[PDB]
C-alpha cells in the first residue's frame, strides 16, 4: 500500500 | 455569492474586500511556455506532438515509471533536447511572488518541475510541488537513494551516458513524479488544511488532466470563488460552471496567462509593481 500515486 | 460580476473585475473586486484573505493558486505548463519550456497538450507546439524520434507505445510512456526503468534513454534524450539556456520566470510568477509579498498567498500548488516559482521568490512554505522537481536527482534503489546534484546530471546527460549510481549501479532518477508514482507526502498535508480556510482560488496554464492533482478544485469550500487564466476552457464536468444559468463563482479568462495577469493587475492597482517586479528580477538573472 502506498499513498495516491500520479494518474491520467 | 460573493462576487458581484461574473468578470475578471468582479474578482479583483472581491481580492480587494476584506473577506479575501487567503489565495490558493494552482498552476500548469501553461505559465511557463512563454519562457521557453513548451507545454504537453497543445497542438504543433506541445511535447505529445514532437515524439516519434522516440519510438513509444503512448506518448506518456517517456514520463511513466516502469517504462522509464526499462528504456531510459528516450527521457534523458528529450532532457538533453528541451534543457533550456535560461531560466526566467513569467509574469504570471512574478503575479504569484506579488500574492506572497502582500500576504495573500495560502499556497501554491504546482505541476510544473522548472523550479521557476522558486526562481521568483516562492519559498518552500509557500510551495506544493505536487509532482517533484527537476533540481535534485536520486538512485532509484529504495534501500540506497544515493542523491546527485544537477551538475552530475548535466554532465551524465549532455555526455550523453546514462546515470547510474557509483554504489549500486542502479538508474539515477531526477526527483520527478513519473506516472504511477505517489505523490509527496507534503502534499497530503497541505491539502487537509488548506482548502478549510481558501478564499479564492486561481487556476492559471493547466488542462486539468492529471489526477489526483485536478480534485483540488473541488475541495475548496463551494461559496470560494474561482477563477480560471487560461487559452482555453478547463475542469468542467465540484467542477468549473462558467456558462450554466447556475453559474455563481467560476470565472474564465480565456487569452496568455501574461496578458490576463498584467489585466487582473492593473485592475487591483497593482500594474507598475509587477512591471518593475519583473524588470529587476529579469535584470538580476541576465547578469
Ligand atoms: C501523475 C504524474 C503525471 N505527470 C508527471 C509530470 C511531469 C513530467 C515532467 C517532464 C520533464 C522532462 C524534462 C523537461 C525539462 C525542462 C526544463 C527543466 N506531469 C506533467 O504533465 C502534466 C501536464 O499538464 P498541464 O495541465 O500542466 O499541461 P497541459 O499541456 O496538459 O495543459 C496546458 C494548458 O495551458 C494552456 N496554455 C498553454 N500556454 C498558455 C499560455 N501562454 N497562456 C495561457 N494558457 C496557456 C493550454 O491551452 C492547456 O490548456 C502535469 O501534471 C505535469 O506535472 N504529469
Ligand atoms: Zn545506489
Amino acid at each position: 500500500e502506498a499513498l495516491p500515486k500520479a494518474t491520467g | 455569492r460573493l462576487l458581484d460580476e461574473l468578470t475578471l473585475e468582479g474578482v479583483a473586486r472581491y481580492m480587494q474586500s476584506e473577506r479575501c484573505r487567503r489565495v490558493i493558486c494552482l498552476v500548469g505548463a501553461g505559465i511557463s511556455t512563454s519562457a521557453g519550456i513548451p507545454d504537453f497538450r497543445s497542438p504543433s507546439t506541445g511535447l505529445y506532438d514532437n515524439l516519434e524520434k522516440y519510438h513509444l507505445p503512448y506518448p506518456e510512456a517517456i514520463f511513466e515509471i516502469s517504462y522509464f526503468k526499462k528504456h531510459p534513454e528516450p527521457f534523458f534524450a528529450l532532457a538533453k533536447e528541451l534543457y533550456p539556456g535560461q531560466f526566467k520566470p513569467t509574469i504570471c510568477h512574478y503575479f504569484m511572488r506579488l500574492l506572497k509579498d502582500k500576504g495573500l498567498l495560502l499556497r501554491c500548488y504546482t505541476q510544473n518541475i522548472d523550479t521557476l516559482e522558486r526562481i521568483a521568490g516562492l519559498e518552500q512554505e509557500d510551495l506544493v510541488e505536487a509532482h517533484g522537481t527537476f533540481y535534485t536527482s536520486h538512485c532509484v534503489s529504495a534501500s540506497c537513494r544515493h542523491e546527485y546534484p544537477l551538475s552530475w546530471m548535466k554532465e551524465k546527460i549532455f555526455s550523453e551516458v546514462t546515470p547510474k549510481c557509483e554504489d549500486c549501479q542502479s538508474l539515477v532518477k531526477p526527483d520527478i513524479v513519473f506516472f504511477g508514482e505517489s505523490l509527496p507526502a507534503r502534499f497530503f498535508s497541505c491539502m487537509q488544511s488548506d482548502f478549510l480556510k481558501v478564499d479564492l482560488l486561481l487556476v492559471m496554464g493547466t488542462s486539468l488532466q492529471v489526477q489526483p492533482f485536478a480534485s483540488l478544485i473541488s475541495k475548496a469550500p463551494l461559496s470560494t470563488p474561482r477563477l480560471l487564466i487560461n487559452k482555453e476552457k478547463a475542469g468542467q464536468s465540484g467542477g468549473m460552471d462558467f456558462d450554466s444559468k447556475k453559474a455563481y463563482r467560476d470565472v474564465a479568462w480565456l487569452g496568455e496567462c501574461d496578458q490576463g495577469c498584467l489585466a487582473l493587475a492593473e485592475l487591483l492597482g497593482w500594474k507598475k509593481e509587477l512591471e518593475d517586479l519583473v524588470r529587476r528580477e529579469h535584470a538580476s538573472i541576465d547578469a
